[PDB]
RNA sequence: GCGGCGCGCCUGCUACACCGGACCGCAGGCGUCCCACGGCGGGCUCAGCGAGGACGGAGACCUCCCGCGGAGCAGAAGGGC
């Protein structure tokens, strides 16, 4: 349950910077050597001003083309669209689920239903 | 203003169940799991009849029980309510004060992870006792217990929260 | 020469013939990281036969073992270089290789993702190879519910 | 009349409240089975009404509770426990 030394809160409140320095080499580099797009950026703070303004049930789970976006331990407590090759997948990502792309958790394959 | 004092409510017992249908040896691999928690030996209550469904047939052991009390029961069934994070269904409590868990995983409980003994999932139910119940049980003069004397679950959620600070 | 056969240690039974370095990859192999990086040295004898070996050296090689950052064992040699639990490097024995395995595993089906229906189907993940190369044993993409 | 066997035997009827009462009259069985399915002593309560409890639902287990027998006693049925 706890997260990459962090307990669930802990990395719920914890900065983008914060948990960083301990994790994989794809997510460390992400934004050690490079960083983001500005497109890329943008869609954070169009999520992120919502997740910390609810005044309610939320009534965006705002649809996405962007997909392997890594996530951020913030965005955590929502639902992302994180679009397949066709159609929205709704993800709601878990607080030990962040420090990987959001690409992982959505399936734009068949499971299986053939072998014939 | 206070009851008296056998009036308090007491863990007569805990029971602790598996349903491991039969299959090759995985009855007596649950005796290993029942063995070290409860430090007694797990009875294995058997099939009744043979269904189409499971793979009881009239004879296969389907079930292991042990029956633990007193401070035994206490430790056991608080390590139920931590791995339940103190929190409990509401309907759990039953018509004559008695009430019961779901426990994931044997290795939950504590109980470390392995190859050669496979995760086994066990239930729990516990029953209430008000000090006085002995009449129901005794082999000479046997009679029912009253109507105040009986655990009422509301009463018994009463004990629940007192003992173990939980919440539904 | 007293060889003294099994010896065994960790629940895992060891040989009389075995040289002193590859009766820990072979303590069932699950339990030792090996490649024998400090394996091959360690404090115990580099080739001799492995019951042989004294208890006081078998003693400190399963302290090394206990702790390997205290050996000065480098974390790379290490399997749990970052860890997504408290986070910290640690080295994996025999019992937590499956019970870490079931970490990974379960851990998988709660995170619901693509790696986790790659294991739950049992489709081979990564590879993509589940196309036309194992037809081998049945672990191939079949499926019929109905 | 050999199509049936009431040609030996048993249960419940028919049977008309002691008993005895007919019929190729009805509703059925018997020609076996079991050294445990026997004898005895001890313990025990059963089918189930509920109300609860990982998976677990018509349904499998484990709990209490109320449980006059509503269970099972090798097979016909009726007593009996």
């Amino acid at each position: 349950p706890n997260f990459r030394g962090v307990e669930v809160e802990k990395l719920a409140t914890m900065k983008i910077t914060d948990i960083l320095p301990k994790l994989n080499a794809r997510c460390r580099r992400r934004i050690g050597k490079h960083g983001l797009s500005m497109k890329h950026l943008r869609f954070v703070n169009k999520l992120r001003l919502r997740r910390a303004a609810q005044p309610s049930q939320k009534p965006k789970i705002v649809r996405t083309h962007l997909r392997d976006m890594i996530i951020f331990p913030e965005m955590i407590g929502m639902t992302v669209s994180v679009y397949n090759g066709r159609q929205f997948i709704p993800v709601e990502i878990k607080p030990p689920m962040v420090g990987r792309a959001l690409r992982e958790y959505s399936m734009s394959y068949k499971i299986v239903s053939h072998g014939k | 203003e206070s009851e008296n004092p056998m009036r308090r409510i007491r863990i007569e017992k805990l029971v602790l169940n598996i349903c491991i249908g039969g299959e090759g040896d995985a009855l007596t691999k649950a005796a290993k799991v029942l063995q070290q928690l409860t430090d007694q030996e797990p009875t294995f209550s058997k099939s009744r009849l043979t269904i189409r469904g499971f793979g009881i047939r009239r004879g296969q052991k389907i079930s292991t029980h042990v029956t633990v009390r007193g401070e035994k029961a206490r430790e056991i069934i608080e390590r139920g309510l931590r791995v339940k994070n103190f929190e409990l269904p509401y309907s759990c409590f039953s018509t004559t004060g008695n009430f019961g868990f779901g426990i994931t995983e044997h290795i939950d409980l504590g109980i470390k992870y392995d190859p050669s003994m496979g995760i086994y999932g066990m239930d729990f139910y516990v029953v209430l006792s008000r000090p006085g119940f002995r009449v129901n049980k005794r082999r000479a003069q046997q009679q029912h217990v009253g109507a105040s004397h009986k655990i009422t679950p509301d009463e018994a959620r009463a004990w629940v929260e007192r003992e173990f600070e939980v919440v539904y | 020469n007293d060889y003294r056969d099994l010896l065994r240690m960790f629940n895992t039974n060891i040989q009389g013939k075995v040289v002193l370095e590859c009766a820990l990859v072979g303590i069932k192999g699950i339990g030792r990281r090996f490649a024998n990086v400090a394996l091959k040295k360690a404090n115990i004898d580099v080739h001799k036969r492995a019951g042989e070996l004294t208890a006081a050296e078998e003693d400190a090689l399963m302290k090394v073992l206990e702790d390997p950052l205290s050996h000065g064992i480098p974390a790379w040699m290490l399997n749990r270089n970052n860890d997504f639990e408290s986070g910290k490097d640690m080295h994996i024995l025999v019992n937590t290789i499956a019970s870490t395995h079931r970490a990974d595993l379960e851990r998988l089906r709660k995170t619901r993702c693509e790696r986790g229906v790659r294991h739950h189907h049992n489709l081979k993940v990564r590879g993509q190879h589940t196309k036309s190369t194992g037809r081998r044993g049945h672990v191939v993409g079949v499926q019929r519910k109905k």
